[PDB]
């Protein structure tokens, strides 16, 4: 995973964190998603375990607990495609997509 | 100005004179010869631009296009990929890919 950073398709897991700066974005114990010093909370405590975040191919936001079960989402979706969930420097988690460019430094010339 | 992440470029930001994007294993600089190269496994990139201008720099814009200017402002170098108006964010990414994000669709607010 990254360390500031979440793409459509990857797992923040119970305890996974983002980082960057003081900010500090935690899936906590108790299914809780909360970004310290960043005044944002999922508001999610105790509403399952094992929980996990994920982000769509549509740009949501999405925590299930611990039997699968949606506790929480984002509720802005857009086109189809690859997104980025990111901690700003500024203490905001922002999802932007989709994609638009790309280097590849995997393939010629 | 937004404060500096090793591995994003958000629209406004620039980079110039060496600065770069850091990840694992790859460097995306925008050098001091006016080429932006992309440093690292496995081929790497350049824009193919070494001596095309003087004290060029690299911005992201509020389109999703990245372009370097020299010290007039010509175009050196563009990523032809503008999009809806909005906030973008350039993310050298862990493994090696640099990709454009945006527009923003989504943030958390201070509750």
């Amino acid at each position: 995973l990254g360390t500031n950073y979440l793409l459509s398709g990857q797992t923040l897991e119970t305890e996974g964190h983002l980082k960057n700066g003081d900010f500090d974005l935690v899936m906590q114990d108790d299914c809780n998603l909360v970004l310290y010093n960043g005044n944002w909370q999922s508001n999610t405590a105790n509403k399952g375990r094992d929980c996990k975040l994920t982000l769509t191919d549509y740009g949501e936001l999405v925590i299930n607990n611990g039997d699968g079960s949606t506790v929480w989402r984002s509720k802005a979706q857009s086109v189809k495609g690859d997104y980025a969930a990111v901690d700003h420097p500024e203490g905001r988690l922002v999802v932007f997509g989709p994609s638009v460019f790309k280097i590849d430094p995997w393939v010629p010339g | 100005n937004i404060p500096f992440t090793n591995n994003l470029l958000f629209s406004g930001q620039v980079l110039y004179g060496d600065g770069r994007l850091t990840a694992k294993n790859h460097q995306l600089v925008m050098q001091g010869d006016c080429n932006l190269v992309l440093y690292g496994g496995k081929y790497g990139w350049q824009s193919n631009t070494h001596g095309n201008g003087e004290h060029c720099f690299l911005r992201l814009n509020h389109k999703g296009e990245l372009i370097i200017k020299d010290d007039d402002f010509k175009t050196i170098w563009s990523s032809s990929s503008s999009s809806k108006q909005g906030d973008y964010v350039l993310i050298l990414r862990d493994d090696g890919f640099a990709v454009i994000y945006g527009p923003a669709i989504w943030e958390t607010s201070p509750q």
